[PDB]
């Protein structure tokens, strides 16, 4: 399913992930299209920072959902 | 006081006692 | 374990991965001089209670707290 990652600069990134993908996997995919190390980035959704352990299904990320990227 | 507010920048649910986003330091009111 | 505390200045603290909130406010008082009874630590949008520990709120390495 295609999701979105709205950076903190207005830019919106389109990712293709499965509901069974962990956050570490998502951050890995973001690195491929931005070159940003997973350890330099944090993901916020529904008003909560995503743990690198859980998956998308755990945080209940559906199709066409949009995460926000906040560099650290 | 107040209630937990969502940082307009990344939707992060911050604490009322704070005036800036805990994740991006973006102010609460603008 | 090393952590941070946003007062506008910032202080670096060396504590244990499971140190209680009470033990932290004790160190902050030694470095800043602020009485524990007059300091509130905020993290993840939720205020830390002196009854719990750091491991509870998942205070990882180089985490950043806030004094209010
Ligand atoms: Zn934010």
């Amino acid at each position: 399913m295609q999701i979105f990652v709205k950076t903190l600069t207005g830019k919106t990134i389109t990712l293709e992930v499965e509901p069974s993908d962990t956050i570490e996997n998502v951050k890995a995919k973001i690195q491929d299209k931005e070159g940003i190390p997973p350890d330099q980035q944090r993901l916020i959704f529904a008003g909560k920072q995503l743990e690198d352990g859980r998956t998308l299904s755990d945080y209940n990320i559906q199709k066409e959902s949009t995460l926000h990227l906040v560099l650290r | 006081e107040g209630a937990q507010w969502n940082c307009t920048a990344c939707t992060f649910l911050n604490h009322p006692a704070l005036i800036r986003c805990e994740q991006c330091e973006m102010p609460r009111h603008f």
